[PDB]
């Protein structure tokens, strides 16, 4: 792949890149999979139901 | 020279994990060991953080397992990584056993490493049993009534034994923190026994499954086997996982979530499932001493193997009749189990009895006889006078 | 420096095996290798072989096994029913 | 189990044409099923060499056919490990798979035995 | 074993819960709450469920508190010394019906009502059992059966002969959200929010179990291709022996 | 060859106990590391059968430590050994120390050895200092809630880490719960530091009173310094019996047989006595922050020395104003302690000052300059041009 | 078998001093010596000889630190009698 070669260009990558694309990742693929989540189990959330109560 | 070797800490990593030579032939089965000690790290490090809140006083001590459960931020995964994690040590514990039974890993020369295998698995029974005492539940009270009793067999002065370590007239206070301050001890004298037992490795390398030498071609442990080992890691990882988070409580036992009641033994009262083998060995036996005798030494025998193989060539890949009996031996151990999870009922009493005798027959019998005679068709089947 | 008891392995250079002459051998670096798309329609039909010469070990055992238990629960349910609890009585104490 | 004692049952098998014609054949059929020609092995190359008495004999096997036996060894852990057999073409043929070392065994175990003989041997007057 | 004493096994419902991906039904644990309340709670206590795990979760903030502040707690003595009580508050435990075991048992033919708050995993079959139990009182026992007196009869429970009689009948709650209370909604309800108690963590696990399993799995898949690289010059290599003169 | 060097595990016993050559000449001052290996073993059995009747919640540890005073059998000469036992090991660590500056132990090449053996004195403290908190006294309270507080001196993440430290708001059930599993941990984190303390000193054996080579004469381990060893380890035992039957509580602190107090701190508060050389050091400067720093300072630069002794030849043994300077250096940290203990008062406060100062002169100062002279002076005096 | 760094003590038979000649060494097995009752007459006299190299070296410092203690403490003692307290005002804060 060249898509490769255009980044890291034939060398591996770094522990620093490593690192930083770890933190990255955590934030957003929490973000993904807590938005699949609720979603998914709409109508039985505590959000849902407080949407229906009043006092 | 390279200072990995030059240094007096880094050569002992060198030389067990780096440039130790290994067959190049051994399969995944070899992947146990690191498996084990990984499983000896996840359940000291858990133990260790849950004992942070961990209360061992007979009124307190099943509350603050609760606690743990409920107020502990991420709490209820450090109990059910430990709880879990303590079945999968056995899982691979019996695995790793079994490897060394098939490829013949307890033939000389490494009788000092499956004998020190052996104190190990006596041990870690053990640990996992005063851990199960720690919650104080109700499989906890009967478990720990149960097993302290085995002593009581003991002639003249068995019941004096029992009441030195119960404490008192009867399991209490003194016995569940005493068993929490041995449970805490004994996880590190299994790693002092660890690392007797890679000392023992170490002289003599890993056997391989051709069960010949390995002496003509090693490739380094760096690299190749660190990376094996990691697929397996992973593997082992992603399954005590799925337990963990979708499925905790499918290998405990629902009376162990009811607080220990010194009046009433449940009717569903049952061993954990590691030790269901070894529970139905001495209820096939009606009577007390004999009982507990016969289930000791059904772990003791595991000592007679390099004796009692008298092939002449190490492990069952090419052994037609040794593997038969293999098998047989593994799914009559399951089946042990399965008798040690029933009611003692008519066609039980007999299957676990004769079961029993299944289990000592392969070491001392099936073992020796089926070697020679396969020593024997290994040479009239080429010799021409 | 302190002594040492005599083995059957030794180190890279002095491994314990016999004198090695005559055989050579050939290989090529993982790079210069097909990335890992190849095993399949070389390597599916050669595997999925080792479990052909073995399953007769296992299966054989372990059908011997499954049919004994099996056989032991079938009887059991029987005897605790109503149409068995006189053969409960008789095989009982 | 000592190959004189191996060697001593076997013979006796072999002479009497009562079990030589009863067990050959089943022995035959056993040695097929362990598969070990399949990885280029001779049956004495799978004898386990960690004692005394195959080192003796090891170190007693003339050069050629040691070489010959560091090849078959090393030949069958790299089919081992790429979970293969060989070739047939390449398997070890029956009229090949000769008891090598055998007889250095034999001759090896006879001598031991002799020294445990007279290093324990009684006097009378 | 006898059927009748190893109990009736439990059937399969479709909990809304089951499953991988699947997180409580919190209305349904709201309505459970008041069928514990209005029903079970004169009989059984609830004491590892403190008032502030129900915020957020079945109930807000303001209706919690005024929940708790129906009930009077023992308070720290005044400045002389003499006991006084206080006003329930969210860091409080939910109270029980009863002071002491002796007053539970004078208050039930001398039987024990155990504390419900783990009794969806203190017992095989979960949720499928308290259910089936609740709702599996038949108005007569099968015929031959004497029944103790002060027992009654229900076919789930290991033996048959149970010291609870039936407590769910229809409409005895009238529902806050307008839901039909029959017998078996309310059990279904109660049953829900039992699970809750025993297990509160469990939407939160069930959501960090998708994630620990997905980072788990591509590190599995990863690691064998990673491996077959770092093999790959020793798998393919290849021997050749000229037998030396 | 003898069975003690062919075994596995024998030959490591047999390489450092037995056939280990010593050089003939080390005097009793080499007797003190045995005697910590002995203090190790004695605080870690006696904790152990101690906690078996220990109940970490805060509401009860007090009493339980009372209880095992009161009611177990020998309970009061377990817990008395323990207590004592931890000054002995501070008495004997400081002379293990003293000895190792005086006749240049820390010089190349056992500085992995010196390194190794400063991170153990810090360990050991640390496992002291939780000890000390699971009494739950009056100093068990204030000494957790100020030694917590050590780190509040943190930059920006201080107060977090003290939150985090506690558990809580303040030194709490949290707080005594974490210490007790901590302080079970260290000990086995420091005999796994005495083992790698053991195989540096193992590649170069120990060093001699006289500074130079130890080649020429060496003797073995076994009979001589085993027998030479078991002397010391007499005396050792009888003057510890003196204390822990004659004269247990002499060492301590009556303050923390008063159950601690979250609102009252005693004016009588004062450190355990091996602590309070460092303590006099961080209350000299009048600042938080490097108040702190300068204490810890203390400890590491002990790292220094051997860079900062200049001189030619190892050990003071021949060396006149170093000797005299190592004394000044020895009574100035037992003023050090005494200054301590008394009241922060017009003169103590400045002779706290000077002698903090005289501390930290004579690693980076004294040693440097002194020895460099001595280095001068033993040329000019033999050569003659 | 695993190499070693070069250290600078062996083990016996190459403990790593220099090679000795010319040195002869006699010794008397202590079976055959005088039963411990000897030491005293020959050697008391002789011994209480190594503090009498050392003891200034002890002793001054120790001298040093005990006379400025001495000070200090009499000094406070002063300082917060009656007869002191102008002068503790004076030197306080
Ligand atoms: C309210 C709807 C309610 C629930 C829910 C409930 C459940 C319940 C369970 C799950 C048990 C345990 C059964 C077992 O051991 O498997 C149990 C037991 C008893 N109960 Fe109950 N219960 C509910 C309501 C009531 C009420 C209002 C009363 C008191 C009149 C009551 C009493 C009891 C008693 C008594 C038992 C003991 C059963 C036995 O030991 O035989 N319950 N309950
Ligand atoms: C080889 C190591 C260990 C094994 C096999 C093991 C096994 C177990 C088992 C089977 C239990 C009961 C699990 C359950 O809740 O059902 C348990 C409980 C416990 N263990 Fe361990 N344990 C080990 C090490 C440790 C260590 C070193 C500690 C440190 C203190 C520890 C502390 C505890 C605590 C606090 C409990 C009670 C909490 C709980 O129930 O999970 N364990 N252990
Ligand atoms: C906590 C427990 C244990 C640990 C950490 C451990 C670890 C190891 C390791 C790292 C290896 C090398 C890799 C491998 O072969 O898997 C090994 C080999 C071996 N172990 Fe264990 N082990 C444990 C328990 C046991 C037990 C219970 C037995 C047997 C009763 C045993 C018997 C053996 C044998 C015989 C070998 C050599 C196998 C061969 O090379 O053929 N071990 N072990
Ligand atoms: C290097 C090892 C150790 C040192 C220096 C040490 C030191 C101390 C100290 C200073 C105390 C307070 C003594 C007092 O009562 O005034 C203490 C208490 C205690 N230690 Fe340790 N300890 C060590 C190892 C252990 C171990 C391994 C355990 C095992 C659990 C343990 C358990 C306890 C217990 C139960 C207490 C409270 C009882 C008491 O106050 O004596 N200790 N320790
Ligand atoms: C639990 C603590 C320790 C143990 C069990 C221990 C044990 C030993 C042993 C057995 C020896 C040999 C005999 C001797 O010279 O006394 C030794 C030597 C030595 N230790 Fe330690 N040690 C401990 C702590 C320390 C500390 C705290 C330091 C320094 C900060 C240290 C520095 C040294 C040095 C430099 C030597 C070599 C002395 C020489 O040969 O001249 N040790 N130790
Ligand atoms: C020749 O054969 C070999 C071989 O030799 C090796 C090494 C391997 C590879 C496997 C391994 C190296 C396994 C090694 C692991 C061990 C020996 C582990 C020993 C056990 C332990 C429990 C370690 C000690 C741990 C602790 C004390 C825990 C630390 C605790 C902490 C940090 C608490 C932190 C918390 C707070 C609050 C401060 C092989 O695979 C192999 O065959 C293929
Ligand atoms: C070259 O220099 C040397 C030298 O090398 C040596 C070795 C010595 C001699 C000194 C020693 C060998 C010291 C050795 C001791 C250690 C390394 C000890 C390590 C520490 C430990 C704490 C041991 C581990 C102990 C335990 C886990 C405790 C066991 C617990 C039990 C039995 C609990 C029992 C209770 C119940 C209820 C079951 C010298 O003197 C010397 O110079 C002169
Ligand atoms: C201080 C430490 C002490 C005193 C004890 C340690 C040593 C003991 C052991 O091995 C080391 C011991 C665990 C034994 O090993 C033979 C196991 C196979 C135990 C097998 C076992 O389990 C049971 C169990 O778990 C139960 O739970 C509910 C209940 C049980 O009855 C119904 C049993 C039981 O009847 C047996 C035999
Ligand atoms: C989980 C483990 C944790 C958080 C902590 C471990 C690490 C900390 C240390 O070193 C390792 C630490 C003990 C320190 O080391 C510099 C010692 C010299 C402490 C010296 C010390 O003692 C006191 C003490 O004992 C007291 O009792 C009543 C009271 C005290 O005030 C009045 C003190 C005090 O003011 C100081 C500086």
């Amino acid at each position: 792949s060249s898509l490769y070669k255009t980044f890291f260009k034939r060398n591996a990558v770094f522990v620093g890149t490593i690192f930083a694309g770890a933190f990255v990742f955590q934030t957003v693929f929490d973000t993904a999979i807590t938005s699949w989540y609720e979603n998914h189990n709409k109508g039985k959330l505590w959000k849902d139901v407080k949407a229906r109560i009043a006092a | 020279m390279a200072f990995r070797k030059s240094n007096v800490y880094l050569s002992l990593v060198n030389s067990y994990i780096i440039d130790s030579p290994q067959p190049s032939s051994i399969n995944y089965w070899w992947n146990m060991g690191s498996l084990l000690g990984l499983c000896l790290v996840i359940q000291i490090v858990t133990g260790i953080f849950m004992a942070m809140h961990y209360s061992s006083n007979i009124e307190l001590a099943f509350s603050s397992v609760e606690h743990i459960m409920r107020d502990v931020h991420n709490g209820y995964i450090l109990r059910y990584l430990h709880a879990n994690g303590a079945s999968f040590f056995f899982m691979v514990m019996f695995m790793h056993m079994a490897k060394g039974l098939y490829y013949g890993s307890y033939r000389s020369p490494r009788v000092t490493l499956w004998n020190v295998g052996v104190i190990i698995f006596t041990l870690t029974i053990a640990t996992a049993f005063l851990g199960y005492c720690c919650v104080y539940g109700q499989m906890s009270h009967w478990g720990a009534t149960v097993i302290t009793n085995l002593f009581s067999a003991i002639p003249f002065v068995g019941n004096d034994i029992v009441s030195w370590l119960w404490g008192g007239f009867s399991v209490s206070n003194p016995t569940i923190q005493r068993f929490f301050a041995l449970h805490y001890l004994v996880p590190f004298i299994i790693a002092a026994m660890v690392i007797m037992h890679l000392m023992a490795l170490h002289i003599h390398g890993s056997s391989n499954p051709l069960g010949i030498t390995g002496n003509l071609d090693r490739i380094p442990m760096h690299s190749y086997f660190i990376f094996k080992d990691l697929v397996t890691v992973f593997l082992f990882m992603l399954i005590l996982a799925l337990f963990v988070f979708y499925s905790p409580n499918t290998l405990g036992h629902p009376d162990n979530y009811i607080p220990g009641n010194p009046l009433v033994t449940p009717a569903s009262i049952v061993p954990e499932w590691y030790l269901l083998p070894f529970y139905a060995i001495l209820r096939s036996i009606p009577d007390k001493l004999l009982g507990v005798i016969t289930m000791f030494a059904a772990i003791l025998v595991l000592l007679v193997l390099p004796f009692t193989d008298r092939s002449v060539v190490r492990g069952n890949t090419f052994k037609v009749l040794s593997k038969f009996f293999f098998f047989i031996f593994v799914f009559n151990f399951v089946l042990l189990g399965q008798i040690g999870a029933c009611h003692v009922e008519v066609p039980y009493v007999l299957m676990g009895q004769i079961a029993t005798f299944i289990y000592f027959a392969y070491f001392l019998i099936i073992v020796p006889v089926i070697s020679t005679i396969e020593n024997v068709l290994f040479y009239i089947g080429r010799v021409n006078k | 420096g302190p002594p040492s008891g005599k083995t059957y392995m030794g180190w890279w250079g002095h491994m314990g095996g016999p004198k090695q002459k005559g055989i050579t051998s050939y290989a090529v670096s993982p790079y210069a290798q097909k990335p890992l798309q190849g095993i399949f329609h070389n390597a599916v039909f050669n595997s999925f072989r080792r479990f052909k010469s073995q399953f007769l070990y296992v299966l054989i055992p372990a059908g011997i096994y499954w049919y004994w238990w099996k056989n032991g629960n079938e009887y059991n349910e029987f005897l605790y029913s109503k149409a068995g609890r006189e053969e409960l009585e008789r095989v009982n104490v | 189990q000592s190959f004189t004692s191996i060697a001593r049952i076997g013979d006796y098998i072999l002479k009497s044409p009562v079990l030589s014609k009863l067990c050959v054949p089943v022995a035959n059929q056993f040695i097929n099923l362990a598969g070990y020609k399949k990885l280029g092995l001779k049956f004495d190359d799978l004898i386990a060499e960690e004692n005394p008495i195959m080192q003796t004999a090891l170190r007693r096997l003339p050069e050629d056919e040691s070489y010959a036996r560091a090849y078959r060894i090393i030949r069958a852990h790299q089919t081992e490990l790429t979970h293969h057999l060989l070739p047939r073409n390449e398997w070890i043929k029956a009229q090949e798979d000769v008891p090598y070392l055998l007889p250095y065994i034999l001759e090896a175990e006879a001598a031991a035995k002799e020294k445990d003989e007279l290093d324990n041997i009684e006097v009378s007057k | 074993m006898t059927a009748a004493e190893h109990g009736l096994h439990a059937p399969a419902y479709a909990w809304s819960h089951n499953g991988p991906f699947e997180t409580f039904d919190h209305a349904s644990i709201r309505r459970g709450y008041q069928v514990y309340r209005e029903v079970c709670a004169a009989c059984h206590s609830l004491d590892r469920v403190a008032w502030r795990t129900l915020v957020g979760v079945s109930h807000t903030n303001e209706e919690v508190r005024n929940m708790a502040e129906e009930f009077e707690y023992d308070d720290e003595p005044d400045e002389q010394g003499n006991p006084k009580k206080r006003p329930g508050k969210l860091s409080d435990y939910i109270p029980g019906p009863y002071p002491n075991e002796q007053a539970a048992r004078a208050a039930n033919q001398g039987a024990l009502p155990p504390d419900l708050s783990l009794i969806v995993k203190a017992r095989h079959g979960g949720c499928d059992y308290i259910f089936s139990l609740l709702t599996g009182y038949p108005d007569e026992p099968p015929a031959g059966v004497a029944l103790p007196p002060g027992s009654n009869y229900n076919p789930y429970f290991p033996g048959g002969s149970i010291a609870m009689a039936r407590v769910l009948f229809d409409d005895m709650v009238e529902y806050e959200d307008g839901t039909p209370a029959t017998t078996s909604q309310m059990a279904k309800d109660v049953t829900t929010f039992l699970n809750w108690c025993a297990e509160p963590e469990h939407d939160e696990r069930k959501r960090l179990g998708l994630k620990t399993v997905i980072i788990l799995s591509s590190l599995y898949l990863l690691s064998i291709w990673v491996k077959k690289f770092k093999w790959a010059g020793i798998k393919t290599r290849k021997f050749v022996f000229n037998p030396p003169k």
